């Protein structure tokens, strides 16, 4: 007698991790990049570059 | 109720002793030294130096 096309299920699981990373900024360069009061000149100075 | 009578510092006279400029990025750029110096005369003595 012949055979008959077999196969299998196969149930698997998703392992959860997570990575994570940081820096920082310094209080004295904060208001140096974001700061709009810089009207003329120092928009274009070499510490804000 | 009370009021607050605000002062302004130019108005007073005080003002005359000191000149105050407006240097924005100070906080960013006192890590450092500035470090000038200033001057003295010296009289022409009779002589070879």
């Amino acid at each position: 007698p012949a055979d008959q096309p077999v196969h299998n299920y196969m149930i698997k699981r998703l392992d959860r991790r997570s990575l994570n990373a940081a820096f920082s900024i310094a209080v004295e360069a904060l208001g140096l990049i974001s700061g709009e009061n810089l009207d003329g000149t120092h928009i274009s100075s070499a510490m804000r570059l | 109720c009370s009021t607050l009578s605000l002062v302004r510092f130019l108005e007073l006279g005080l003002s005359v002793a000191c000149v105050c400029t407006k240097f924005p990025e100070l906080s960013y750029v006192a890590e450092g030294t500035i470090q000038f110096e200033v001057q003295q005369p010296m009289i022409a003595r009779d002589g070879p130096h």
